[PDB]
């Protein structure tokens, strides 16, 4: 229990970057899908977008799973227009408004490979971002075994992340335990 | 025409014609150079689309000719106006009323008749499964 | 104590496989499942009032475009009524000519035709599938990428790939914004390994169709469809939306198909509590009811999800066997990794490969998979010399050939040659001399010199803002040294005007050929009659490395 | 400068197979060779004169035997005036019935049948397999041998092959003074994981007679035929010497098949120019012509032959058509290593495990292969887990089953502790508890204590000068306190006694029951008809190691 | 007989006796520990393997048939003539007069009439393709 | 031929005395092939074979044979001929046998199907095992070699020199004793 509601999430003011987190973020599951616990995954992230001298605020999508969809309702809420969307299984986007939902700037499309590190960086660059830089993309991490070993537990666990959707229930900012 | 009339490239090149009366002959690397031809240029005909439509009704293939049927009047729309038609056909884009100004659109000022039906046809049926803007 | 056979098989690659015991309620479960509704339709005043169990007034989206566009309901209740066991019989009897077949199937429902299909086992799908294939010759089509989206390295493989056979070839990016860079690279590479290969860029929808546009791409196949309400949804699209997509593309001459495939579903969160191959069943009748000239299934991305349950490989031929069934184009997977096991991956590649369907592989990897920015292929280019060998051993065409490494060699130093120019024409970030050499070479990313990503990026959206063409890209050839090049993609874009690679499983072969379902109609009526693999192909299949002359 | 994509391709497993160019004079050629004779058959008063365009004045022995004995003369006619395509094609057809094709088939020449089978694909024969064996349910064989002929280890491995689900089980020998001890071994292992698994020991020919004379054996499958006259005689044998020899063996109550395969009269050196498919068909027609009820073919030991050439994996799998189409049980190879590549090796094996046949392997082996006396099967105990996955990926029965390591366990401990017995009850050199504990944990001889081979080798040639018999195992067995393993060996010597299990394709399931092609025959008729995976034998099939539940 | 009475063992038991009159249920464990049955009454009968040459001809196999008939014959032959005559079979091991001499003694001993007349063809066709003795 | 070694010196007889092992190779050994299936020379595995049967005090025998090509049956023509009964037989492209008067022609004493595993350690122990059989002892076999892919890198390549090697099959003429140069 390391994350608490502070109210309806408010447009953002232009030196912020929004993490939005899935509905079952920090709740009926805690880590991602292979272990690494959310609160060292926000912590990182956190950490990242500060290390730039830009602020983090963390929000909780309701709408849908569906992690462009949660980046995409951060990208209209967030003062510069970037936002990171994470799902509690781990997999990861950094989101621009104006860009198609289904676009991004960069996708971190394989959870299982993302390290603390990994984390850390796409808090970087999203701040990066955020100050209109162009940063070098995180390197692209793509294991062909990945499916193979995780796709059937990373349906599993969307499933599980699904039932927490609620329609037309706006983002909830968030409160990070220190 | 008939399955023996295909392909059209094969048989009948010169059935061919582009937006702007341009042949295939036409479109050779020195009237690219020379700007004699340019992109404008280079577009498929409702007609060539609507021949094609031919051979596939003669194939037995009455869907795919009514693609093709829909492709020939979507010709006349620029290509930016495509792109808006069809994101605000997406979930949630659009209200309905938006939907039925786009069909408007697409009969009164593009002759795209069963496009527009098409069109007013997801209007009705996205207020009842609730895809329209703001049923998020 | 343990039983060192047991401690042997533990370290097997298969036992890294994912495995799940069925689960009905959400629908982890291939196909033959009790929650599946029974087959039905009642028409009334010409319009449909029920559709397998479901009454019009609980009509989702997808029912109302299959009940409406996608049944020939003036034989529906007809061929409801037919036995489904004497249909499939019917599906594999070589002796019912494909033309009796499909105006039943394109009366049938969802479920009705799924409950013909399950009635067979895998060797009577293979034989109806030889005769159900629309095109008669099969064909083959390659992934072309790599984890920087270098663009040299895209262009040496693509024609390295249009020589040893694939007849279409297919990108995508790990950084969206390389797009443009990665389809000009593989549209180049492509036509200088076989001119008249059709290539694709697989992006999001709105970004795909605009690249087409302006002239990038050849056709389009990952338009994809869902086969429930709120996954269609979460794919950012309905059946009208994607229907209009369909027509969208064939109004600009560009040739497309959709993309389904069993288990995207349960991936992505709602499958209904229906089975994956009802589900699927639904996708392939959207696509019908859509006007779309073919399909891309047999899981593809999701293939982690049947094949983890009982029979999923199998689904995974039944849905291919509906998709041709209905007088689609069957682009049947083969392109995405579910298995670490050689054995258990080459057994669900030939469900497809010894029938034939119009692409055996709508993906074989023509990179190693550590480049494949599809998250693996189900056949890498690690396998060419074993699908060689196994087309000899079988005398089954695969669709790809042999090849020489002075013939590669130079054709993959051409095309990076070529795409120099291109590059250099365009004011585009330079391509080095260094960097031709080692595409060459390369048998991956690992084999290439570091570019500037940033930079690429930057000019590679310029492409897109500035809405710079296809005909720029000719230019700089003509203008580069690369006449010959330019003519080829010249011959490319005019195919865009005839419209005759829009129809049902067309390629582009030989000398500016083209070859569909319309002129080349699969005609099997049993042993000795349809496609045969003979003369000329079957020398060029015949001839592998390594064969010593015994005499 | 080396590519290196082909430095990556040339160091694939597969590019250290052997393959060979077509050499058509030596016959190293699979199928559809020039010099191949056209059918014919010219029949005066009841007997033949002409076969194949060859006159009875050039009639080898094989010739005679064939034409004697090999061809149903009363359907010669109307089979040789039909369309050769037509046959074909009422092979792979579903709705023709086996029992209406069985009299024109065997009533064909051989060249006439090579002829028919030659215009099908591999598909088309697999649908014609599944009709055409004889027996309704598929079954399948293993090899059990170790490279030091343990005999402790051979009852231990033999157990656990049983348990997993073969119905047939082999064994041979590195030194053939060993052998009574192998078959005995083997034999009392396989009562003990089920009862009825019927045994064999492959040696010279009349060493493998005399061993079955004295009870050890259950039946005999290397009853070797060839296709040249050369080569039978290299082989030890005419057509008559392995006629009477299989009379031989029915006349002692045993159950036999012959061994044929394509490529043996090339490997022996005298093709006679032919192709390797047509001097197989010769082989299968002398097998119907002594009256011999099934063969093991498919290359079978010579696999490395067809294989190198084009077609050979394709030709193997016609000669198993072939077999079951002249009404006899195939045992169908997939016994004998051909290829370094796992993908190859599993080409090779789907071609008869998707239909079905007899015996889809007549000799998987159920040791790793370092141990596997027949220098290696196509597949070995470490595919184990592979096989049950491919089974319920495709829903096909191919004869095993998952077991628990905790049964295994238990049941190689009680066969090596039975064999312990029957060695101390027979006064044979000991088996110690170290070797019993070491053959119930083991994988293969590497994990088993050595022996003393020499005084085995006495011990073992004692029992044949002798004459001690199958009834002093069973004597020891039940005075060493496994009444119940005596009786299950007393079983098996009383099916010497009724012949029933001398009839065509017939193996011994459940309680004593014979189950063969006579009342289990093959009634498939289309999709939803014949042999099916379903109800208790596919739940069985789908429970594999590693199925998690999701929820 | 039938196929409608296969197996034998299930349809009619009775009809199967061994070489020394014993019948199926006399092989009990007991009977052989106290060797009141041996392996000399453990043999298949003439009789039985004739029930099953006409089962196999109702089964449309008539050259099984054929071979169950030579085998009711070669009953009668001991272990070690059966290796004999089986060993004499075989390529360069005889004369034509051995042979023919192993055919009449087949028939004086033991009335082996189809299996004599199978030694005396393989006897007169191993003249012609020189399979005796001496003609490697 | 080059690499010749072996002069036929007339028709081979029947050993009398029982301190003989018969080599026995086929009618293309040293002939038209002078290296076995992995390219060791004929001379070398008959120089091991030779010492192995002379340093167990055996003499050795070499005999060509003539009326078939198949390793068995040139391994019993020597095993006639053979005063202790004990024969070797050894094929061109390098496959052996021991075998023993009395044996069935496909029967043995010790077997080696797999030439291509063969070495010269082995094949000089294959002569020391031969010339103990003819010593009535009952060595210790000669450990078993199996690999399962000889096959496949092997047996098309171990028919074709097969097929060449029965050329020089010659029917009706008895084996003839070898002058061997070593
Ligand atoms: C499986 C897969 C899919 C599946 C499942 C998607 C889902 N939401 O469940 C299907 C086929 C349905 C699909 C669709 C799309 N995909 Co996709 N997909 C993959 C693939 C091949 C493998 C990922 C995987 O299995 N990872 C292993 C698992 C264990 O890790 P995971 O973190 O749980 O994986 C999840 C993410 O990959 C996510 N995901 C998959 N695709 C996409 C796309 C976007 C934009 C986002 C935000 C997330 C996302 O879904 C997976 C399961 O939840 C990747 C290729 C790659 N390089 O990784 C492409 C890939 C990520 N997809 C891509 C694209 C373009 C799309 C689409 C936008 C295409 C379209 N026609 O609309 C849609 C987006 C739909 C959506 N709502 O997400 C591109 C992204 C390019 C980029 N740099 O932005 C990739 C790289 C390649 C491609 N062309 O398919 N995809
Ligand atoms: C291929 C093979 C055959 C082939 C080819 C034989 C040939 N002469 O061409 C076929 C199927 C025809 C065959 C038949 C027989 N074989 Co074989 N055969 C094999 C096998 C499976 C593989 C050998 C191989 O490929 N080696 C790789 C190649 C590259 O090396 P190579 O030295 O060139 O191999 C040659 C020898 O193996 C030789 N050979 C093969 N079998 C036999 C048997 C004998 C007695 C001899 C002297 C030689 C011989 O033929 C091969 C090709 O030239 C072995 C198993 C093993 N453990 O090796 C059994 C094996 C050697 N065979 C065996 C037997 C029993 C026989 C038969 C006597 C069976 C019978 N029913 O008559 C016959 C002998 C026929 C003959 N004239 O040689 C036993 C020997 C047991 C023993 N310790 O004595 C083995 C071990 C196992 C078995 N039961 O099959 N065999
Ligand atoms: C690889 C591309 O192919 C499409 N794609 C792949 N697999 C499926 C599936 N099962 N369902 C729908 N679309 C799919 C998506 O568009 C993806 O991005
Ligand atoms: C393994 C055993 O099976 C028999 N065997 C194996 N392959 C063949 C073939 N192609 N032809 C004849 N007999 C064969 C031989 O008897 C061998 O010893
Ligand atoms: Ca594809
Ligand atoms: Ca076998
Ligand atoms: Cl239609
Ligand atoms: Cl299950
Ligand atoms: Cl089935
Ligand atoms: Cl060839
Ligand atoms: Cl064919
Ligand atoms: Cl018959
Ligand atoms: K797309
Ligand atoms: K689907
Ligand atoms: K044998
Ligand atoms: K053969």
């Amino acid at each position: 229990g390391f994350l608490t509601e502070v109210g309806e999430a408010r447009q953002g003011q232009q030196d912020e970057v929004i993490i939005a987190v899935g509905p079952a973020f920090g709740l009926a599951q805690t880590v991602n899908i292979v272990g690494i616990p959310h609160k060292s995954i926000l912590r990182e992230v956190i950490a990242g977008i500060e290390e730039e001298g830009i602020k983090a605020r963390v929000i909780r999508c309701f709408k849908s799973s569906d992690v462009a969809f949660v980046a995409v309702e951060g990208n209209r809420l967030s003062g510069s227009g970037i936002s990171i969307g994470i799902q509690s299984k781990g997999t990861t986007v950094i989101h621009q408004q104006g860009l198609p939902p289904l676009s991004n700037l960069e996708l971190f499309p394989q959870a299982p490979l993302l390290t603390l590190e990994t984390y850390r960086q796409i808090g970087k660059n999203a701040a990066r971002y955020a100050k209109r830089e162009s940063p070098q993309p995180v390197p692209t991490l793509n294991d062909q075994m990945a499916r193979p070993k995780y796709q059937a537990k990373s349906a599993i666990l969307h499933i599980k992340e699904t039932k927490y959707v609620v329609t037309g229930k706006n983002p909830q900012e968030l409160r990070v335990a220190l | 025409a008939r399955v023996s009339d295909y392909p059209l490239a094969n048989k009948h090149p010169e059935w061919v014609k582009t937006a702007t009366n341009k042949t295939l002959d036409d479109f050779t690397l020195e009237n690219v150079l020379s700007n004699k031809v340019t992109a404008q240029d280079m577009r498929i005909t409702p007609e060539t689309l609507r021949l094609q439509a031919s051979i596939a009704k003669d194939a037995g293939r009455d869907r795919l000719a009514m693609n093709f049927e829909r492709a020939a009047e979507l010709t006349a729309v620029p290509d930016d106006r495509i792109l808006e038609i069809y994101n605000a056909l997406r979930p949630y884009r659009s209200t309905k009323e938006e939907l039925l100004a786009i069909a408007d659109d697409l009969e009164s000022r593009y002759q795209a008749k069963i496009c527009a039906a098409f069109v007013r046809e997801a209007a009705t049926l996205y207020v009842e499964r609730k895809k329209l803007k703001g049923d998020d | 104590m343990r039983s060192k056979r047991f401690e042997a098989l533990a370290k097997r690659p298969v036992n890294q496989d994912g495995f799940v015991k069925e689960w009905i309620e959400e629908g982890f479960i291939a196909m033959e499942s009790p929650n599946d509704p029974k087959p039905s339709i009642k028409i009334v005043n010409g319009a449909v009032t029920e559709l397998d169990g479901k009454p019009v007034s609980d009509f989702d989206l997808i029912d109302h475009f299959i009940a409406r566009y996608g049944i020939n309901l003036n034989r529906a209740e007809e061929v409801m009524a037919m036995d489904s066991v004497k249909l499939a019989n019917m599906l594999c009897d070589p002796n019912v000519k494909r033309s009796e077949i499909v105006p039943l199937t394109t009366a049938m429902t969802p479920a009705k035709i799924v409950e013909v299909v399950s009635h067979m086992n895998v060797v009577e799908m293979m034989m109806a599938m030889q005769k159900m294939r629309a095109r008669r010759t099969p064909s083959q089509q390659a992934h072309v990428t790599n984890v920087k989206d270098n663009p040299v390295q895209i262009a040496a493989d693509a024609a390295e790939g249009a020589w040893r056979g694939f007849d279409e070839q297919e990108t995508t990016v790990a950084v969206a914004r390389y797009a443009p860079f990665n389809a000009i690279a593989l549209l180049v590479g492509s036509q200088v390994g076989r001119p008249g290969v059709l290539t694709q860029c697989s992006l999001e929808e709105a970004t795909e169709l605009k690249l087409g546009m302006l002239g990038h791409t050849c056709y389009a196949e990952t338009i994809s469809v869902y086969g429930t309400e709120p996954v269609f949804t979460d794919g950012d699209d309905t059946p009208w939306s994607k229907g209009f997509l369909a027509s969208s593309y064939a109004s600009r001459g560009l040739k497309m198909r959709f993309t389904s495939g069993s288990g995207s579903e349960v991936q992505m969160g709602y499958a209904e509590g229906k089975s994956m191959l009802y589900l699927e069943a639904r996708c392939i009748y959207i696509t019908k009811a859509a006007g779309v000239q073919g399909l891309q299934n047999g899981s593809v991305s999701c293939i982690g999800v049947p094949s983890a349950v009982p029979s999923g490989i199998r689904a995974v031929l039944a849905e291919n066997l509906i998709c041709s069934s209905l007088d689609l184009e069957c682009a049947s997977s083969n392109d995405q990794t579910f298995t670490h096991s050689d054995m258990r991956r080459t057994a669900r590649l030939l469900m497809q490969f010894l029938p034939g369907t119009d692409f055996i592989s709508s993906g074989y990897s023509a990179v190693p998979n550590y480049d494949n920015m599809f998250a693996g292929s189900n056949e890498d280019a690690e396998d060419f010399d074993d699908y060689n060998v196994i087309q000899r051993d079988l005398k089954v065409d695969g669709g790809l050939r042999p090849v020489r490494e002075e013939d590669v060699i130079a054709i993959r130093n051409k095309a990076a040659r070529a795409l120099q120019a291109v590059f250099a024409g365009m004011g585009l970030p330079p391509i080095t001399d260094e960097e031709v050499e080692a595409a060459t070479y390369a048998h991956g990313s690992k084999d290439m010199p570091e570019r500037n990503i940033v930079e690429d990026i930057k000019f590679a959206q310029e492409i897109i803002n500035k809405n710079r063409n296809g005909l720029e890209v000719v230019k700089a050839l003509a203008q580069g040294g690369f006449t010959d090049v330019a003519q080829d993609m010249l011959n490319i874009q005019k195919a865009k005007l005839t419209g005759d690679y829009l129809h049902t499983s067309a390629i582009i072969v030989g000398d500016g050929q083209v070859l569909s379902a319309v002129n080349d109609v699969n005609d099997y009526a049993g042993p000795a009659t349809g496609y045969r693999l003979q003369g000329e192909r079957w020398e060029e299949i015949k001839n592998i490395p390594g064969a010593l002359d015994p005499n």
